RNA sequence: GCCUAACGAGCCUGGUGAUAGCUGGUUGUCCGAGAAAGAAUUUUAGUUCAACCUUAAAAAUACCCCAAAAACCCUAAAUUCCA
RNA sequence: UCGGAGUACAAAAAACCCUCCGAGUGAUUUUAAUCUAGACAAACCAGUCAAAAUAACCAUAACAUCACUUAUUGAUCCAAAAUUUUGAUCAACGGAACAAGUUACCCUAGGGAUAACAGCGCAAUCCUGUUCUAGAGUUCCUAUCGACAAUAGGGUUUACGACCU
RNA sequence: UUUUUUUUUUUUUUUUUUUUUUUUUUUUUUUUUUUUUUUUUUUUUUUUUUUUUUUUUUUUUUUUUUUUCCA
């Protein structure tokens, strides 16, 4: 034989969390290679394309539209040849916050 | 080249009858490895609407398709996924046309 | 498995083939635009406003108001499209704008805007505030009549009252102007309420100054059924919402049970509805005006609190729930050495029998 | 592991474990990352700052660890500053 | 691969001569399902196997009464190709708590109230 | 998802044809 | 093309030492680096040459 | 080759109850529950963990799981998450 | 030894002495810190992220970037370092600090878990018949043959399997 | 740290008859430079022990190229 090498254990690349689910701060929601959850409201982006949520409660997945920045030279691009009735739709992951901010308490009554 | 059932292999045409084209096109297809015939349009319309005839005429209230579709007495577990499309008229590489 | 769309599908209007024969922008603003106009439409699948609280989408809000004036549609664009014809006439003008040197009226323009566009932002602004929200709970009004609030902090010295401005109790101390245009042939309500301070019932708002029966503009010759009180937000819980409104009424209104003591100290009595006053006066008031700001704590909250109420001041903190922690196992597998200060009661050493 | 001593016929320990282990009165093990000396210029500050911090053992290595050592190690001792008395025991374990 | 087989809602749709053909009522559904296991659990799925168990028919041969709920019925579709399925029937009415200790079920399909009349 | 009723509305290289990662190569051969 | 590791001391005279990759046929490496001893920018010049 | 009937290195005793992942055997009754393999290893004739399983003890949610949700050129049987 | 694609079509994993790409690093400056919630993955060892808070620069970013960016790498112990680091195709790549051939002069414990002879499965190979006619046969497919092709049968040779010893 | 080539007129190549082109100086050519034609000087980095000559081998430093440790 003369194929060597190809053997490999996968990487385990998934959705980790799915819509309904009561998560944490920090907790991953998914792991990717490529980009194929685009994070939404408070949800982070590691440096490896993983998605994290910052606040405690609720994810969610929708398709929204597509808004390349401006410095992506790819994507802007791909934005300009774009037809005219074209816009571009991703799956976005959000976090919809179950705990308020905070409250007010009394302290002292001087 | 693979070639599955019900797949024309060489077609003609001209002002000839359908005898001699058929006489001397049946011996191609008793050589061809899978079972073949010499049809043309009429012999292929009519053969569709028998086998859609009999499929519609048939007095059995049980049928391949009905049971696979069902589930009726647990026959995916000896069936294939693919039964459920070929409806019991194919197994491997054999078609049976007058099984409904 | 493959299901069919639950209604029309974003790009499937515009033809595949030919696509050179097809109009492209190659402006990412335009790209921008076009998305932004799109993400706005009710989609058929799960968006992000649906999640986030568009508010229930479309809300079919109860108008409570005076009618807009009528006004002759065609005259108005005629004068309009006079008075921009002869304003581009002019060469001076073009020439200031080419060298880049031009100013404006910004007083005559606040003043236009307050005339003709003014009460439309007035009301986007409110319903922003929530001020609706708590007043009425189901109903907008525009306020057509403005409103023109001013407290004199010395001889020379006005702070106005703008909607949403921030005026500090120590300017909000006495008792401010009102100022509106009005022929001496109505009359008009104005009461001071603040929407944020109640301590007992979160429902209810308080009331600082509410004069009724205004004759034309002259509000203080009207009556006062409750004495100008200064503001006494609280010093943990700031940024509290005070809002003037103006109503104009046909009869002459006489209330008893609304009518407020001199002192008018105690907070019991100083316990009011909006909801239940317009229900009340839902005859003959109709609101006009409105003008809401915010309001912080101070230094001068302490002596309204201690002279005025006779009370302690309270004191309020902002506190945050305590951090969330998995439970605590019995054998954490490659945790940190700080895995047990997590769940440390206290950082003092406790000794059980020794 | 010697089971029964040839003098004086107890059960002897390994001296690896205890140089290379420390054994907290609550039960718990703690032990060094694996490789946190070994090529610090060929790795991430972040993978740095976890060799450099100290890890906790399981429930099978803590048993095994527990079996090569003797009676000894597992005693209450107070030291004089010992900057593990304050993780000697523990607290708010609702098991 | 062999996995659980999805049951299509045409199935499940009634012919207006199924009624007549099978005794039921066209308009008034029947409130209360007799089960009875007929066939082993054996050579079947683990998923058949822990539904039949969650059904209470670990018995053979040994009527059940379940509602007639879709809850339940979705379990009674998977597993419907091991058991047979009949409407209890109430020709005496419901029984109160003074006929409790003489009720029988015959094999029709009914429930008797009173049974054994001395 | 595959199953779901949006699935493809991420669906975008059908409306580019511009694919071509070639160095100069031109086509002419329009007859 | 053989590249060479070199040890780079802070020049703020606090013992501060850090290695770096280097390319062999460069001139002697004189970077900007963060000294926490110091918590400052400060100038680290190549001292040693530690493995090729 | 021969060295007292077996010599690629004699025989006896002692070490010696040598050591064997290898073969063979393992002695009364009844009852309860009850396992076919993922990872390392001079390792695939074995060991050490994980997943299952057994005797006890704590608790509370456990399997079936409607919607809704899980990608981008086409893609079946169906999967994961939950009322 | 490590990574990518299909096998493994849609959460994850998933093997073969299965079919193909590679990797045992280069170039540049933005030289890329401390501490700590909460999570992925995993037998273990390992590998991965990361909210807030601190030190230096805009007083608005710092995940070093690019080469399909995913792999470009190594656990104790030990040596040399001197305060803080470095490390040999352990390449059999979870790795003994350093050890080659032959035994038909061989021995021992086992294995039909594992070969050679036999038996058995299949019929790649082999042997049979029939179907098809282009062509040979002076004209004429079938007196005697009959290429390219189809179907069915037998288990004599070799090969394959490793089921009984 | 170890292995190896080594140190040439002012700059580079050889070789032991220490030579050949650049550079310098003194002349000529030109109105003056440049180009070109003659003449001259110009060295084995240093120590020590030698051969028939030294390109025999050793002391102090100078750049140097490769290796600089599986665990
Ligand atoms: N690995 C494994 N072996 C089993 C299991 N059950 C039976 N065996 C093995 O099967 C043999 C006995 O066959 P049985 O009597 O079960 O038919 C024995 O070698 C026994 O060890 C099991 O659940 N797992
Ligand atoms: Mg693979
Ligand atoms: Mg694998
Ligand atoms: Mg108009
Ligand atoms: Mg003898
Ligand atoms: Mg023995
Ligand atoms: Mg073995
Ligand atoms: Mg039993
Ligand atoms: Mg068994
Ligand atoms: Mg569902
Ligand atoms: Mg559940
Ligand atoms: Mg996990
Ligand atoms: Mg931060
Ligand atoms: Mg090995
Ligand atoms: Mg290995
Ligand atoms: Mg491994
Ligand atoms: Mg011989
Ligand atoms: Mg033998
Ligand atoms: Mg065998
Ligand atoms: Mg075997
Ligand atoms: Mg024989
Ligand atoms: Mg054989
Ligand atoms: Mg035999
Ligand atoms: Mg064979
Ligand atoms: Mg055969
Ligand atoms: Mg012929
Ligand atoms: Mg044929
Ligand atoms: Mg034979
Ligand atoms: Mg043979």
């Amino acid at each position: 034989s003369k194929n060597l090498g190809g053997k490999s254990p996968g990487k385990r690349f998934g959705i980790k969390k799915m819509e309904g689910h009561y998560v944490h701060a920090g907790n991953i929601l998914a792991t990717q290679r490529h980009f194929r959850w685009h994070p939404g409201a408070h949800v982070g982006l590691g440096k490896n394309k993983c998605l994290y949520a910052l606040e405690e409660g609720v994810v969610r997945y929708t398709k929204e539209v597509y808004v390349p920045n401006p410095s992506n030279s790819e994507a802007v691009d791909l934005v300009t040849r774009l037809p005219q009735g074209a816009v571009l739709y991703k799956t976005f992951v959000h976090v919809v916050p179950a705990k308020p901010e905070g409250t007010f308490k009394l302290v002292a009554m001087l | 080249t693979p070639v599955k059932a019900g797949r024309l292999i060489v077609e003609m045409g001209g002002r000839c009858e359908f005898k001699e084209v058929q006489g001397f096109l049946d011996l191609v297809a008793h050589k061809l490895p899978f079972p073949a015939k010499a049809v043309s349009r009429e012999t292929l319309e009519k053969m569709r609407k028998d086998q859609e005839e009999r499929e519609r005429n048939n007095q059995n209230p049980w049928t391949f398709e009905r049971i696979a579709t069902a589930n009726m007495l647990g026959i995916r577990k000896v069936l294939s996924p693919y039964d459920l499309t070929h409806k019991g008229r194919y197994w491997g590489k054999f078609y049976t046309p007058e099984r409904v | 498995r493959r299901a069919a769309p639950l209604g029309p599908m974003p790009n499937e209007d515009i033809d595949v083939s030919d696509l050179e024969r097809l109009k492209k922008y190659r402006s990412f603003d335009r790209y921008r635009r076009r998305a932004e106009q799109e993400a706005r439409k009710p989609h058929w699948w799960r968006t992000y406003r649906e999640h986030f609280g568009e508010e229930s989408g479309p809300k079919d809000r109860v108008d409570i108001g005076l009618p807009p004036p009528k006004v002759s549609r065609t005259q108005q664009l005629l004068e309009r499209k006079q008075a921009l014809r002869e304003l581009r006439a002019n060469v001076e003008e073009e020439r200031a704008a080419r060298l880049q040197t031009a100013r404006i009226p910004l007083e005559a323009v606040r003043a236009e805007w307050e005339r003709t566009c003014g009460p439309y932002h007035k009301q986007r602004l409110a319903e922003y505030c929530g001020l609706y929200r708590d007043l009425f709970h189901g109903a907008t009004f525009v306020p057509r009549v403005p409103l023109h609030v001013a407290y004199a902090v010395g001889e020379d010295d006005l702070m106005p009252v703008y909607h949403g401005n921030e005026v500090t109790p120590t300017e909000a101390a006495q008792a401010p102007e009102v100022t509106y245009e009005a022929d001496e042939g109505s009359l008009w309500t104005l009461l001071l309420t603040n929407l944020d301070g109640h301590l007992l019932e979160p429902d209810a708002e308080y009331v600082h100054w509410l004069v009724t029966n205004i004759p034309g503009n002259r509000v203080t010759e009207g009556q006062e059924t409750c004495p100008y009180l200064p503001p006494f937000p609280a010093r943990g819980s700031g940024f509290h919402r005070f809002a003037f409104l103006l109503f104009k009424q046909d009869k002459r209104i006489d209330f008893s049970g609304d009518t407020r003591p001199s002192p008018c100290y105690q907070l019991a009595q100083r316990t009011f509805h909006t909801f239940d006053f317009y229900k009340k006066h839902q005859d003959a008031m109709t609101p006009a005006g409105l003008a809401f700001f915010q309001c912080r704590w101070d230094d001068s909250v302490t002596r309204v609190f201690h002279q005025l109420l006779d009370m302690r001041e309270p004191v309020f903190e902002f506190v945050r729930p305590p951090p969330y922690h998995p439970k605590q196992k019995r054998f954490p597998h490659r945790q940190p050495l700080r895995y047990l200060d997590r769940y440390r009661d206290s950082h003092e050493p406790t000794y059980g029998i020794y | 592991v010697t089971y029964f001593s040839s003098r004086k016929g107890k059960r002897k320990t390994v001296k690896a474990v205890i140089y290379r282990f420390l054994r907290l009165h609550s039960g718990l093990w703690l032990r060094r990352k694996a490789g946190y000396k070994k090529k610090l210029w060929k790795k991430t500050a972040a993978r740095k700052r976890r060799l450099r911090e100290f890890v906790f053992c399981n429930k099978t290595q803590s048993k095994l660890l527990d079996k090569m050592t003797t009676s000894f190690w597992k005693r209450r001792n107070w030291y004089a500053d010992d900057p593990y008395q304050k993780y000697q025991d523990r607290t708010n374990l609702k098991v | 691969k062999f996995t659980r087989s999805r049951i299509p809602d045409k199935v499940f749709q009634p012919s207006p001569e199924d009624h007549e053909k099978y005794g039921g009522d066209p308009q008034y559904p029947h409130k209360l399902h007799i089960v009875t296991r007929i066939k082993s659990t054996k050579r079947r799925p683990y998923w058949e196997k822990d539904i039949i168990k969650m059904l209470g028919l670990e018995k053979a041969h040994t009527p059940q009464v379940h509602k007639n709920i879709p809850s339940v019925n979705a379990k009674l579709k998977v597993v419907k190709h091991l058991i047979r399925i009949k409407p209890l029937k109430l020709p005496q009415g419901l029984p109160t708590e003074e006929d409790m200790a003489n009720t029988c079920l015959k094999s029709n399909g009914e429930l008797v109230v009173r049974w054994l009349l001395n | 998802y595959r199953s779901k009723p949006t699935h493809g509305i991420g669906r975008y290289k059908h409306l580019v044809k511009a694919q071509e990662p070639k160095k100069k190569k031109g086509k002419v051969e329009v007859r | 093309s053989k590249t060479i590791l070199v040890k780079m001391m802070s020049q703020a005279g606090t013992g501060f030492s850090f290695n770096t990759k280097r390319s062999r046929l460069r001139e002697k490496l004189t970077l900007l680096h963060y000294d926490p001893v110091v918590k400052k920018k400060v100038l680290f010049v190549e001292q040693k040459k530690i493995r090729s």
